[PDB]
């Protein structure tokens, strides 16, 4: 039978049967349950609206995310969302088919044992594996190296890879993600007097952060045009009208990436620790790493971030290594292709870990070696 | 108008794109430009070697 | 639906240049490439005559 | 049919097919196992990089060398090693092809019986013939007298030899070679911050060594200049960028041969142990071995050598004997290139250990007659 390749995620959760191109249903990630108390006899009234059904609904509701970076806190959202998933976006009863979830590198162990614990109780797969999804978003650009930097909705994280061999040693995880960036922009935006306070308000910063920032090439030649000229400053039309302007705050938001001292992060931008990360390789593959160096994950979709990040790179690098950056235009599927593709292999197939042997060695089994 | 928007944000990632492009070329060739005047003065100093190694 | 067709003729005019400005600029890079080889090999060559000269 | 004439040395495998004038395939002797993990799935990843494969990957790898000095202490990765060199670097089956290794003087009796052993079980030749590695040189040099100084890799050793009569009593082998320079080397750059620790920057340590370093002429005098003067700094790049400058380095590192004191070795450098290995022989032919000197080996190859070790004999020699070094351009194959016309030659046809004397006597029957 086919595989399914789940991927959790952190914003917006991507499945789909394995070998194809593209996932099946994506939809955000929030469960949310109504606020108000609510008149009306028999409207047919829901105690929960989750997936892409509590993104109409958001104005009576409170959206609440179950993972917050990475790891999951509240496991009974995450499992009523994957029920959702399996039941009503693919139609696919699990005792049927294999289930390849992703994990971000460096998370606790607990949340790695309940997701494969629920996975095999609960929705009683057949079998399941849990893949790294940095490696991934490297099947899919089809490279066999090159250091991938994920910066998901999150969580970012840097996994350096060398001919198939990774290095543990060189992971570089850091917590600044796309929801920093929204709650970031969030707060700027009350210099101009536009307050976003609900849970469900976020979700229209979300969208303005999406449809206009950018990042600039140079911060402070931008910073002092923006304000002289008015040339930025574009508009933007709320779900109600009162349109708003957003100006020197378009790239304001997302340079907090490569300066994470403006949210009050002590650590480097993306733009040093992808150096750093690979300066801990050893001094015969840092050719290769600056050559292949991969870009994935939601985050990296700003318009203009695959030339500010060549730059600094190439001001930190020595002045001969080559610095190439690859950004597909399929950046945001990238790690569920990846899945697609590993999960199609004919090599792959038996390492997955079958039901009978997490009856024999408990949940503990998957820290073992079926990775 | 969302198709609009679209092509018209796609038209500025372009420009821009094209922008750095044709700096990034121009640069690249007066590097080159300077190698090859290393080269050459360096080949004009050896020629006068050989010129001199004539009467050797 | 005319501005849209206008824009986004514009739009696919600016990737056909932009493809054919990395072109370009591939071309170049490779032909810096060769000529770096050059310096190299001749840099070589020359060390070789001076190490030979040196050591008879 | 034709001869194999293999030579394994310490360093750089060096073999071809009789009769030739260069070897066949050059590669180094290093048998490296990954270290690292290894996610990527169905790359094809070997459990064992051979020879100049492993010169290519040495970023993951940990090469080690499976001949340390002269003798060898790995014989499973020696074994790899000559299989590699029979099968895919000349594609010829050792089943039709009789070979003639070479060995250092004054080796264990164990080393050899198990070569000529392995040669005869594992790959099964027809014949095979052990050579002291210092005749060949001399071979090579079209003499038939003159004291060869053989200064390898692994090991140095210095045989004289008259009218074809070798003096048993007179080999001076010492254990300096060019790895012990390459560690001292690796040793003394530390003086101005390099760091090199891994067994792959060994080798980056071993191209400094081969394109920089030079012997001086008079080495007060060289220390004297390099320590007012700027004219011997040279630079060289490393792997990845960081160029380096080597200092007074450069004519330090291959001065250890002519004082062994450097490295804590206690005993005389290579200038006075041919010195001493001369006077050991008889009184009458003590012109002829200083007229006729005769270098060889890898290490013998440095830029400025053949003119120190002449002054520094005509400094012990009496003064009426003239001193005369044969330095060869060829001088790294030069012990190969022997090895070829000693095996092309038809008088020595009938010396080979054919295996049905083998078969009668075992191993051992390689000290016997057919030395
Ligand atoms: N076109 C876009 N431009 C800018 N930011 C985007 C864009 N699309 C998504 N994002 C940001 O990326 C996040 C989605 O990231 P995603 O890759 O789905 O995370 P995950 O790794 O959890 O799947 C969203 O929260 C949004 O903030
Ligand atoms: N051009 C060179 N200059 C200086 N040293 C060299 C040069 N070529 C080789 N060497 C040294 O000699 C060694 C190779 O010696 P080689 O004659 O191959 O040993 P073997 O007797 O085991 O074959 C290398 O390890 C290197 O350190
Ligand atoms: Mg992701
Ligand atoms: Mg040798």
């Amino acid at each position: 039978t086919t595989a399914l390749v789940c991927d959790n995620g952190s914003g917006l959760v991507k499945a789909g049967f394995a070998g194809d191109d593209a996932p099946r249903a994506v939809f955000p990630s929030i469960v949310g349950r109504p606020r108000h108390q609510g008149v009306m006899v028999g409207m047919g009234q829901k105690d929960s609206y989750v997936g892409d059904e509590a993104q109409s609904k958001r104005g009576i509701l409170t959206l609440k995310y179950p993972i917050e970076h990475g790891i999951i806190t509240n496991w009974d959202d995450m499992e009523k969302i994957w029920h959702h998933t399996f039941y009503n976006e693919l139609r696919v009863a699990p005792e049927e088919h294999p289930t390849l979830l992703t994990e971000a590198p460096l998370n606790p162990k607990a949340n790695r044992e309940k997701m494969t614990q629920i996975m095999f109780e609960t929705f009683n797969v057949p079998a399941m594996y849990v893949a790294i999804q940095a490696v991934l978003s490297l099947y899919a650009s089809g490279r066999t190296t090159g250091i991938v930097l994920d910066s998901g909705d999150g969580v970012t994280h840097n996994v350096p890879i060398y001919e198939g061999y990774a290095l543990p040693h060189a992971i570089m995880r850091l917590d600044l993600a796309g929801r920093d960036l929204t709650d970031y922009l969030m707060k700027i935006l009350t210099e101009r007097g536009y307050s976003f306070v609900t849970t469900a308000e976020r979700e229209i910063v979300r969208d303005i952060k999406e449809k206009l920032c950018y990042v600039a090439l140079d911060f402070e030649n931008e910073m002092a045009t923006a304000a002289s000229s008015s040339s930025l400053e574009k508009s933007y039309e709320l779900p109600d009208g009162q349109v708003i302007t957003i100006g020197n705050e378009r790239f304001r938001c997302p340079e907090t990436l490569f300066q994470p001292s403006f949210i009050g992060m002590e650590s480097a931008g993306i733009h040093e620790t992808t150096y750093n990360s690979i300066m801990k390789c050893d001094i015969d593959i840092r050719k290769d790493l600056y050559a292949n160096n991969v870009l994935s994950g939601g985050t990296t979709m700003y318009p203009g971030i695959a030339d500010r990040m060549q730059k600094e790179i190439t001001a930190l690098a020595p002045s001969t290594m080559k610095i190439k950056i690859i950004a597909p235009p399929e950046r945001k599927y990238s790690v569920w292709i990846g899945g697609s593709i590993l999960a199609s292999l004919s090599t792959f197939q038996q390492m997955w870990i079958s039901k009978q042997e997490y009856d024999e060695a408990g949940p503990s089994i998957v820290h073992r070696k079926c990775f | 108008s969302d198709k609009l928007k679209e092509a018209e944000t796609r038209a500025e990632f372009a420009e821009r794109s094209v922008t750095k492009l044709e700096k990034s070329i121009d640069d690249l060739e007066d590097e080159l430009y300077a190698q090859k005047l290393k080269y050459k003065a360096i080949s004009e100093e050896l020629d006068h070697a050989l010129n001199d190694m004539t009467s050797i």
